[PDB]
């Protein structure tokens, strides 16, 4: 019924790991870039 | 007559140490009238938090009289002789001068001197100034470019002495006591750290004797003949964002951590900063001006003028440049900016820099016209340098600048670096310190 059966799982398994190593260099990445944001600091100083 | 020689012919600058520390320099023309002055190496760095514009105050008071002679006695003999005394206080330089004629030579530094060391600081004017000080600082506050350099700073060396404004802060202004103003004077005030400069019709001998006489300092222990390191201040990539839509142009200063005086690649850098050099809308050269920068400025109508700039201190700097737009504009003129920084880095050619040299040695003569700049570059060379530099140098050390020398050390100071920025007004269209931050390379 399937062939493929065994090469699908091994590509599985090839899958798995790049989509690991893969999304987390990306999460970094995207942190990287947004922690300009994530620590801005504001303020209101109204003049007198 | 070539340039050349004119170069080798300047008499040279004669210093003299004394016992006390001070240091005694100066430049002989053969000038009627002349300028003589102390430089002392203080300024807000040397402040803390605590007395943040005591260098300030104290300048506003080292002209309103000292303990032998009280106010009108001062100006008064002082204004009689038909001499001009000003002054100035930087972050790390602090500077008293006078305009007076060669023959008073040795009268002004004891005036000179009774300034420094006998400051009345009479705590009636102080309670004045205190008011007056208050007072311009409502008026520097609407210096777009006084606002935008010191929050430049204020960022680009946050957390750090070289992030404070010269002027203080509204609370030290009021609230400093005379007491304050009294130990900045007796802790920075010292000769070892002071120097008298003079230039014009003036007998260097003559100079030093009068030096000798008022300027006698005493030093006991190995401590006051000291002059103390300055902790270091850590440049840090980031931005300040004061925005205002309601003021008409937008200011914005953008810049690197630079050398420090000390190091050589200054030249290059100036002879960089003269290659995109500066403009503003009553350039007569208009769209055939040299500097790209200039020329997309004004194909462009992208600013209403900007500025490079490479202001050294002593461990360190910035380096940078200035533009004030309007706020529609702000981002294609960002852009270009940073196009040309990345071009100084990339693809700088012999012929830019050739002209560059040449605009560069011109203003480094139009920084000696005269008595008082003359004076001026000798109290902050030793003060800065250690030692006097003559254009024949700073000219040679400038002929050795290539095309490639600018490129290295540009890329080596620009390129790939996390830039300070600091942006006032209707700053709106300009954004995004990451995309900024990516027009630091490649390009």
């Amino acid at each position: 019924a399937e062939p493929e059966h065994d090469q699908r799982k091994r590509m599985g398994l090839k899958m798995l790991l790049i989509s690991a190593l893969l999304t987390s260099l990306l999460y970094y990445m995207k942190r990287h870039k947004w922690s300009v944001l994530k620590s801005r600091k504001m303020a209101y100083r109204p003049p007198k | 007559a070539t340039y050349a020689q004119t170069l080798q012919n300047i008499p040279e600058t004669n210093v003299t140490t004394l016992d006390n520390g001070l240091r005694v320099a100066s430049e002989e023309s053969s000038q009627p009238t002349c300028t003589v002055g102390v430089w002392i190496g203080a300024g807000s760095r040397y402040e803390n938090e605590k007395n943040n514009g005591a260098g300030y105050f104290v300048e506003h008071l080292a002209f309103k009289g000292t303990k032998k002679r009280p106010c009108a006695a001062f100006e008064k003999e002082v204004e009689s002789m038909g001499a001009h005394f000003n002054g100035y206080t930087s972050r790390e330089q602090t500077a008293f001068y006078i305009k007076a004629l060669s023959k008073d030579m040795p009268k002004v530094v004891e005036l000179l001197a009774d300034v420094v060391q006998n400051c009345a600081l009479e705590e009636s004017q102080i309670e004045k100034e205190r008011g007056v000080i208050l007072q311009e600082l409502k008026e520097m506050d609407n210096d777009m470019t006084n606002v935008t350099f010191d929050y430049l700073h204020a960022t680009a060396f946050q957390g750090t002495a070289l992030a404070r404004t010269v002027e203080g802060t509204t609370e030290n202004i009021k609230h400093l006591t005379r007491a304050d103003l009294a130990s900045y004077i007796d802790t920075h005030f010292k000769a070892p750290r002071m120097v008298l400069a003079a230039a014009g019709g003036i007998s260097h001998k003559e100079l030093v004797d009068a030096a000798r006489q008022h300027f006698s300092g005493v030093s006991f222990t190995y401590k006051e003949d000291a002059v103390p390191i300055l902790p270091r201040c850590r440049f840090t990539g980031s931005e300040i964002r004061a925005r205002d839509d309601a003021l008409p142009v937008a200011h914005v200063a953008l810049a690197v951590e630079g050398p420090g005086w000390a190091d050589p690649d200054n030249v290059v850098l100036h002879v960089a900063n003269a290659i995109i050099g500066r403009y503003d809308r009553t350039f007569g050269g208009g769209k055939h001006l040299s500097s790209r920068l200039a020329a997309l400025a004004v194909e462009h109508k992208l600013c209403h003028s900007f500025q490079t700039f490479n202001t050294s201190y002593s461990d360190t700097g910035l380096f940078g440049f200035h533009f004030v737009a309007d706020p529609l504009s702000i981002d294609d003129m960002m852009f270009c900016a940073q196009g040309e920084w990345m071009r100084l880095c990339t693809s700088t050619t012999e012929s830019e820099v050739k002209r560059a040299k040449n605009h560069l040695r011109s203003a480094m003569v139009a920084q000696l016209d005269g008595t008082t700049p003359v004076c001026e570059t000798i109290g902050s060379h030793l003060l800065n340098y250690g030692r006097r530099i003559s254009l024949e140098e700073w000219d040679s050390r400038i002929s050795a600048v290539d095309a490639r020398m600018v490129r290295d050390v540009c890329s080596k100071y620009i390129y790939d670096k996390c830039p300070a920025l600091a942006a006032v007004g209707p700053i709106e269209q300009l954004l995004d310190y990451n995309r900024i931050r990516s027009g630091m390379y490649w390009i």
